[PDB]
């Protein structure tokens, strides 16, 4: 006896997660500020001085 | 003359994720990094955290600066970087002809008397560039990335630069435009928006008039003509 | 090698790695050693090992490598992120939904996935490989190859099937920057479920 996933079930608990009749436009992003608690992601470093070739 | 730990860590990528902060948000940036690592919370220190991330921060030509708002006056924090060489030119955010149009669109932002550039002069601009041409809609889409990257400000399809490219590129601009660009009569830093004397042409920020002459008859401190703008 | 040539060679690396991370494309030790160490690379195991106590110490920034056979690095974070950390949203906020709903899928169903499978869950997600997304714009791209060359994804041709067909794994990014119980904790978070209500894919994710 193997626990089986439903990927049908999930897709629903998805989207009330990101809001539900269509999606929120921070839908996404309010996904992906979840999903980063659970990574250990780095910021990166921008800037504009020095970028120039040349 | 702390040791660098984790509250100092927290606040340093907190700080590279958005480039530039508000200086009310950068003080409770600090408490929140303090509390999060169980360091003691000390109001009065915020100086010398962040000269314990600057001494760190120096070998890698990288520095946390602080600077002013020239439109709203606040102070700001941004993460800069401090050296031209080819490991910088390593950067792989923009493209070669992308970056060509930032420098001739902040050129003329240097430029000009009002200190933004509209859409129509960065579309002229685009045209006229050596490289490989771009769109309108390629330079749309670039413009809202570099405003979104906070490297301009944009403004009704107006474009100014950034509170962070003026900390950044302060010196950058003072050398490379030493020809044209403002540098304000009272404090002696650049210039982007400012009030200018109509008859001279010496500029002065906005606040630093505002503070100079703080006067019924005011006059312009290089020709003493008469002040022609608002204080 | 005077000392002061040496700590200026760490402060490049230290550099390099930093603007080379810019776009989560791994960074090859023999790039580091001929790009910037180049002369003193008779002590480039110091330099590096002095690169990555920097990043360390002032970043919070762990150098792992991901591929020990080609010597391949990214920089991983050894602080919590946590709600309230202090971090941007941005686009890339985004991705990292989409991918984790991917890796999901790949994990919860025996850490493999048919390429059919993944965008047959992600159409309910409003997401169709040949049309362009107003969050993602090209997600065929952006999943087949952006999250594959930043190592997220493996994307593998399906062996002995004549009609070429592809299949999904976990790269090497995923296993060092999260875990497989991590994703169950994600997964069970979202369905309102316990990680040990999966107890098939909770005893994978212990091993
Ligand atoms: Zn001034
Ligand atoms: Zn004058």
């Amino acid at each position: 006896h193997m626990t089986v996933f439903d990927p049908t079930s999930f897709t629903a608990d998805l989207l009330s997660f990101m809001g539900l009749g269509y999606l929120p436009t921070d839908a996404w992003q309010k996904l992906g500020s979840e999903a980063e608690n659970y990574f250990k992601r780095t910021p990166t470093f921008h800037f504009m001085l020095g970028s120039f070739k040349t | 003359m702390d040791r660098i730990n984790e509250s100092h860590q927290r606040f340093l990528q907190a700080l590279m994720s958005h480039g530039i902060m508000e200086g009310s948000a950068v003080r409770a940036l600090h408490r929140h990094c303090c509390e999060l690592h169980k360091v003691h919370y000390m109001h009065d220190k915020l100086d010398d955290f962040v000269g314990v991330l600057n001494r760190h921060l120096q070998p890698l030509f990288m520095t946390i600066e602080k600077g002013v708002g020239e439109e709203d006056g606040l102070t700001y924090y941004a993460l800069v970087n401090r050296v031209e060489n080819d490991i910088t030119k390593m950067a792989s955010d923009y493209a070669e002809n992308e970056l060509e149009l930032f420098r001739k669109t902040m050129e003329l932002i240097i430029l000009s008397d009002n200190g933004f550039a509209t859409s129509i002069s960065i579309l002229n601009l685009a045209d006229e560039l050596q490289s490989k041409k771009m769109k309108k809609k390629e330079v749309e889409q670039l413009l809202q990335s570099f405003v979104q990257e906070k490297w301009l400000i944009g403004r009704n399809g107006e474009y100014t630069l950034h509170t962070r490219c003026i900390m950044e590129l302060e010196h950058y601009i003072r050398n490379t435009y030493q020809d044209v660009a403002k540098i304000c009569n009272v404090c002696r830093k650049v210039a982007i928006q400012s009030q200018l004397c109509e008859n001279c042409g010496i500029p002065l920020h906005l606040q630093c008039a505002g503070k100079y002459f703080h006067k019924a008859n005011p006059t312009c401190p290089n020709c003493n003509e008469s002040w022609p703008h608002e204080i | 090698h005077s000392q002061e040539q040496v700590n200026l060679k760490v402060g490049e690396v230290v550099q390099y790695l930093l603007i080379k991370d810019q776009k989560k494309l791994p960074i090859k030790r023999a790039d580091i050693v001929r790009s910037v160490i180049k002369e003193y690379k008779d002590i480039y195991p110091e330099i590096i090992h002095r690169a990555q106590i920097t990043l360390q110490q002032v970043f919070g920034f762990q150098l792992e490598e991901i591929d020990t056979k080609s010597h391949i690095y990214i920089l991983t974070n050894k602080l919590q992120r946590v709600q309230g950390d202090g971090m941007r949203v941005d686009e890339n906020t985004s991705k990292l939904g989409l991918l984790m709903v991917i890796l999901s899928l790949i994990f919860m169903k025996g850490n493999t996935a048919k390429e059919s499978a993944i965008w047959e869950m992600l159409r309910r997600l409003r997401i169709e490989p040949g049309e362009m997304h107003s969050e993602f714009g090209d997600v065929k791209k952006l999943v087949t190859e952006e999250f594959v060359k930043q190592k997220y994804l493996e994307y593998n041709k399906v062996p002995h099937i004549d009609p070429v067909e592809y299949e999904f794994r976990w790269g090497q990014r995923a296993f060092k920057e999260t875990s497989k119980m991590k994703v169950l904790e994600f997964v069970s978070k979202i369905q309102q479920k316990d990680p040990k209500s999966w107890t098939t894919q909770y005893k994978d994710a212990q091993e």
